[PDB]
């Protein structure tokens, strides 16, 4: 009757935990008061069969008792004598996850720290743009103010003329300070890629140590690691 | 010899937020630094400036140093213009404050322009309080071009304006009311254990006076009867002070009346008054005082004084002010979604094989399968022009309907790369049609799902993210959700259509049977209770029964088939008059499982209906957290949120806070701002006072900032040498001496105390501020006030777990049971900030150990912490001690043992002078440890005290009365356990790791078993509690 898909009395929420990363059949069951695929309650006395039941559905549509109701899912893993040894394995497996989560989430941080470094440059930028744009605006409005009462060529306009290059050899250096933030910020864009690329490679490893370990794990009959 | 001589070669010896500087790149601007400020004629005069200089100062100067300049002439008289300038924030910024320093400008560079005011509106102009409250430019709101932004400022204001006009209707009186709220407990039936406290309904009050010296006060202690409001109190006290030889009791009466509503009732030492006539027994104040074994001191305060301290609000409107072609029911083709190309997806070639995009129609749990468009176009430059086609007629798309999809690449390498969530109508109840595009979010730490249809809907607003673009059917015409008219005639239609079947098919005979009331038996269970399709049918057909038991409404909506038209048609009209519910029953509808609006609007009512002010700020963290749900910005529980944070200033303080603190959150950044904005326009002269709270803050930020990352390897000689120096320079003494507790704003803070201010030992460096009390009555309530402010740790997972705190304490209070914990002040200001309120006279067990430690090279006596707590309680005291001591021990036992919070060590865990014993540093709380178990158990040194010093402790009289606490305490927080889950619930959406999903949530449940009997439940919990402290727990029931 044991039927290998059977769990006995497994909770509520370890079911959805065991049915965690499902795209499936799987059996639990107040006793005063279920199979789940949709939690559907049975009842032994739920709409002429109990262990045929399963069978009965294994191949066969539930259609007939709900329109709703048009994979066995509980392998034992028996793919390793030494209970400590298979242990060992599965901790040495384990060993990887515990490593392979560090990488995970070390990346993560920086994956959002550099992210929240980008936006921060990202609006440097505009910072000097506006910036950039006023130093113009105030080179620009002298020429109207300067050209204006330039009437002599005595000695006033000479001392004027050297004072006002400052504000053309200023924007100059502006516009080299917002062009080092640029090169800076594709340093960063192109380290950002990277991270996501690489979270990607670790993210999907990270699930199928986690899935055998759990299976080892889950295959013994008595959390030291 | 210990490695086996095995070499590692790789071995070597090698949050974030937007600066808060004044200066971008620098945290501190120096005290002299070169300011090039840019005149009208095309001069650049660069000028040395003071860093805590006021514009006036620089402008004053400018000036001076201007006539020995070229074309002195063009400029005009000083007053005729202005400085402006580019900030931090990419925003041109005019500077009409010219008070204001330089350092507060937060210049992206020190330069500044000159130009003529523009904008006769200076007054309008200057709105940037709000943007600076805010933390973001109101500017930045006009730019953005999306019409729902844009109706939602516009029609927000209906709330604005309703608001305003109830405080001024009533003008002043009314005025006072919003300003300084009554804070009152939720009934006024005290509870017996306060009861016995005082003797036959009897309050010894004193109420203070300054008369006519008016710098000497005079206590007029007298005896009233608890419920006697403050119009009687203040009567009562002027009776005593008139009595006299020449009055005649004729006399004497007369006077009373006369000068009797001249006055008002004012706590102590904060600013708390009471100005409705409640019992003062209601007021928290005196309940307190009750508890805690302290007298009242009340003042009488002339209203004429009071009422001029308030200020005119003098609300001002801001600037800012079809045909329907076909209906969806008429629209006859299944639901089609057109996917064109992803396009910045960045994934390692040689790893991944394939890359696919995966899609799902969702009403917060899915009314279809799912479906994945063919996996192509993998390595790169994915391309894949597939319709994808889902079985659902499109009139049965629910209102609340929105698309889910992310994109996967790939034996099971199943994981999702990027995600995002469509709401399928817009605002204005139109199917949406077109072209999309779409920039996904990254995915979350926690989820290997390949959906997440609890992400925010809408498009991440990060431009540089992998955009997804597509096609949504276009049917000749804009196509709008039908009209509540049009459903409630399909609803009767359907109705009328059942009579006529005469077999029975699974889903519904018309006798209702009395052994089927499994109903109320459902009823009563705990909302994440996984319900069966066949008890979803069960329910669904008796659907006409259960408007006789309102609660079970909504165990009744997750049964619906929301596909159906017809059900849920029928469902929208036996919601519409169903009957109102107890608003914690009414919170569940506003979590992420309820999203439809017809549902959430019945929800607001019993809220509108049912919610006093006390009760909303108890839940106020979790009501602006459903926020992130709610479909479109123009909804009805923002709107009642609005009114009442216009209505009460104590709700509003609050919610603006919560607001703000989650603005760093770029999920509901635009949401929330916009909420601010509208809050910041109509608040009144709060504004003000939010203002100088903001200026303290980013002060506070900035300055912890520099030790955390520059000073850091320095002494603390060092670093205290320049905390000292710096707080006392001018733009520190301004911005910290004069503003409000942001963690209770009734205590005023002034003058801040250097002497007592001082960097803690934790390597985040939290500051420990200590500042005047500047009530005349400081001496009566407390003279000084100490609170921490602390930049690094993330507080809101603290700060949930004190409201779970103080919501146990509460429940038992009000069921009799008199165990007394200390949920201290916590207020989460921004991303990893905060405030934690002080708690003097109070130690952690370690230090106890420390202080009580002989010559040395021994364990501590287990006595020390009941040695230490003899030498502080002599006398009968120590009876009574203990008592405290041994009530909130039990009581933190229960609590901590549900929430499962963090192992409590001798670090964490405090005892106050008196005999109370408080957690703190809750830290992660529902065993993300694993990645049912005791946290508080309870050593020898603990019991030793609960047994008064006895030997071999666990058999004792007061031991066994300890255990009664926690079973009935235990069982009393079972029994309300519905309130928890929601609580938990609702806060899903709060970017915070321990609530990922209602998976997390669901520890609580094992920890109540709630999948037991209660008695079972006592025997599992006692099971625990024995097996974890290995004896003495058992063989014990109810009488």
């Amino acid at each position: 009757q044991d039927a290998e898909w059977y769990w006995g009395d497994i909770s509520r929420e370890e079911v959805n935990e065991k049915l965690r990363d499902t795209a499936t059949f799987l059996v639990r069951d107040t006793k005063m008061h279920t199979l789940t695929l949709k939690l559907i309650k049975i009842f032994h006395r739920f709409s002429t069969f109990v262990v045929e039941l399963i069978n009965h559905y294994r191949n066969e549509s539930l259609a007939q008792y709900n329109p709703k109701l048009d994979y066995p899912v509980s392998k034992y893993q028996q793919d390793e004598d030494n209970i400590e040894a298979v242990g060992k394995k599965l901790h040495e497996y384990n060993t990887q996850f515990q490593e392979k989560s560090r990488e995970y989430d070390r990346l993560y941080e920086e994956y959002t720290r550099t992210s929240q470094e980008i936006q921060m440059k990202r609006t440097a930028i505009e910072a000097f743009n506006e910036t950039i744009k006023i130093f113009e605006e105030q080179c620009q409005t002298q020429e109207r103010y300067s050209k204006e009462y330039i009437e002599k060529f005595e000695k006033e306009i000479q001392r004027i003329m050297h004072n006002y290059d400052k504000l053309k050899s200023r924007i100059s250096e502006i516009i080299d300070s917002r062009r080092r933030l640029e090169e800076d910020l594709k340093k960063q864009a192109a380290e950002y890629r990277e991270i996501d690329k690489r979270m990607n490679s670790i993210k999907p490893d990270l699930i199928q140590l986690r899935k055998t370990r759990d299976q080892y794990l889950m295959w013994l009959t008595q959390n030291e690691w | 010899s210990y490695y086996h001589h095995h070499h590692h070669h790789d071995y070597d010896i090698p949050p974030p937020r937007p600066s808060s500087g004044e200066l971008w790149g620098i945290h501190l601007m120096p005290p002299r630094i070169l300011v090039e400020c840019l005149l009208p004629n095309g001069m650049i005069v660069t000028l040395e400036c003071l860093r805590e200089a006021t514009l006036i100062t620089i402008k004053h100067e400018l000036f001076k140093e201007a006539r020995k300049y070229p074309l002195h002439q063009l400029l005009q008289d000083e007053s005729s213009y202005i400085f402006v300038s580019v900030t931090q924030e990419a925003e041109r910024e005019e500077f009409f404050d010219e008070t204001r320093r330089l350092c507060d400008l937060r210049l992206f560079q020190p330069f500044l322009k000159v130009i003529e005011p523009v904008g006769n509106r200076e007054e309008k102009i200057l709105n940037r309080e709000i943007g600076f409250a805010i933390g973001m430019p109101v500017c930045e709101f006009d730019m953005v071009k999306d019409p729902e932004v844009q109706d939602f400022r516009r029609n927000i204001l209906n709330v604005c304006k309703e608001a305003v006009d109830l405080r001024d209707l009533n003008s002043p009186h009314s005025r006072a009311m919003y300003v300084y709220p009554p804070n009152v407990e939720s009934s006024p039936e005290l509870p017996k254990h306060i009861y016995n406290k005082l003797d036959k309904g009897q309050i010894i009050v004193v109420i203070w006076v300054i008369v006519s010296p008016n710098n000497d006060k005079q206590k007029y202690t007298l005896k009233i009867n608890h419920d006697c409001v403050p119009e009687q109190v203040i009567a009562e006290a002027i009776r005593k002070k008139t009595r006299s030889m020449l009055l005649s009791s004729e006399q004497l009466k007369l006077c009373v009346l006369e000068y009797q509503g001249k006055y008002i009732l004012k706590v102590c030492g904060c600013d708390e008054y009471f100005l409705e006539k409640y019992p003062l027994s209601q007021y928290k104040y005196i309940r307190s005082c009750i508890m805690l074994g302290r007298m009242p001191n009340l003042m009488l305060m002339a209203k004429e004084s009071l009422y001029s301290q308030l200020p005119m609000d003098c609300f001002t409107m801001p600037s800012y002010s079809e045909t329907s072609t076909k209906s969806l029911w008429v629209i006859n083709s299944a639901l089609r979604i057109k996917i064109l190309c992803a396009t910045y997806v960045n994934v390692n070639i040689r790893d991944i094989d394939k890359i696919y995009v995966r899609t799902g129609i969702y009403h917060g749990g899915e009314p279809l399968c799912d479906n994945v468009n063919t996996q192509r176009v993998p390595c790169s430059n994915p391309r894949w022009n597939e319709w994808l086609n889902y079985d659902i007629y499109i009139p049965d798309l629910p209102r609340a309907a929105r698309l889910c999809l992310s994109i996967c690449s790939v034996k099971e390498e199943h994981c999702p790369l990027a995600w995002g969530n469509i709401n399928l109508f817009d605002y204005t109840d139109t199917l949406v049609s077109g072209k999309m595009a779409l920039n996904l979010w990254p995915v979350p730490h926690g989820l290997e799902d390949l959906l997440n249809p609890i992400g925010v809907t809408g498009s991440n607003p990060n431009k540089e993210t992998p955009c997804l673009e597509l096609e949504f059917d276009w049917f000749s015409s804009v196509v709008k959700f039908p009209d509540m008219s049009v459903i409630e005639e399909h609803a009767n239609w359907s109705v009328s259509r059942e009579a006529g079947f005469s077999y029975s098919h699974a889903g519904l005979n018309e006798l209702r049977e009395n052994d089927k009331e499994q109903l109320k038996a459902i009823s009563t269970r705990d909302p994440l209770s996984e319900i069966t399709e066949q008890e979803k049918d069960f329910l669904w057909s008796h659907r006409h029964y259960c408007v006789t038991i309102p609660e079970i409404l909504p165990k009744l909506l997750l049964s619906v088939k929301w596909n159906s038209r017809d059900e849920v048609a029928q469902m929208y009209c036996l919601v519409k008059d169903w009957p109102p519910i107890k608003p914690e029953q009414a919170m569940e509808l506003l979590d992420c499982n309820y999203p439809d609006p017809m549902v959430r609007g019945f929800a607001v009512r019993c809220l509108e209906k049912y919610l006093t002010d006390d009760k909303l700020s108890q839940y106020l963290i979790q009501l602006v957290q459903v926020l992130k749900y709610e479909q479109y910005l123009d909804n009805l529980l923002v709107r009642f949120l609005l009114k009442k944070a216009l209505t009460n200033q104590r709700i509003g303080h609050f919610f603006f806070w919560h607001l703000k603190s989650e603005m760093h959150n770029k999920t509901v950044s635009q949401r929330f701002g916009l909420l601010l904005e509208s809050y910041c326009r109509a608040c009144g002269m709060y504004l003000k006072h939010l203002n100088r709270q903001v200026e303290a803050m980013e002060k506070l930020i900035n300055l912890t900032d520099i030790l955390k990352q520059e000073k850091k390897d320095e002494t603390q000689k060092v670093q205290m040498k320049f905390l000292v120096e710096q707080m006392r320079r001018p733009d520190f003494m301004d911005a910290l001496q004069g503003f409000l507790s942001p963690l209770n704003p009734a205590h005023q803070l002034g003058n801040l105390r250097l002497e007592e201010c001082r960097i803690m030992s934790s390597a985040k460096r939290p500051l420990w501020l200590n500042w005047e009390n500047p009530d005349i009555m400081s001496e009566l309530l407390f003279q000084n006030n100490e609170i921490i402010f602390k930049n690094g740790d993330d507080l809101r997972q603290d700060m949930l777990t004190l409201q779970i705190i103080r919501i146990m304490e509460n429940i038992w209070q009000n069921q009799g049971l008199d165990l007394r914990m200390l949920p201290y002040g916590c207020l989460s200001i921004g991303d990893c900030v905060g405030l934690i309120e002080v708690v003097r006279n109070s130690h952690t067990i370690m230090q106890i150990q420390c202080k009580g430690g002989l010559k040395g090279a021994l364990q501590f006596n287990s006595h020390t912490l009941h040695q230490w707590l003899k030498d502080k309680n002599k006398g009968e005291i120590y009876d009574a001690a203990i008592d405290l001591f041994t009530r909130s021990c039990a009581g933190y036992c229960v609590a901590t043992f549900i929430l499962g919070i963090g192992d409590r060590h001798n670090s964490n865990i405090m005892v106050k002078d008196d005999g109370q014993l408080f957690h703190i540093d809750f830290g992660h709380f529902l065993d993300h440890k694993k990645k049912e178990r005791v946290p508080f158990v309870l050593t020898q040194d603990f019991l030793i005290v609960i047994s008064k010093g006895a030997q071999e402790c666990t058999k004792t009289r007061e031991f066994e009365r300890f255990q009664e606490m926690c079973y009935k305490a235990y069982l009393a927080i079972r029994q309300h356990a519905n309130l928890f889950i929601n609580l938990f619930s609702m806060m899903l959406g709060s970017g915070m790791p321990e609530l990922q999903s209602f998976d997390d949530i669901a520890y609580i449940r094992k920890t109540l078993a709630l999948d037991k009997t209660e008695q079972e439940a006592l025997e599992y919990f006692m099971k625990q509690m024995n097996d974890a402290h290995h004896g003495g727990w058992t063989t014990k029931m109810d009488w």
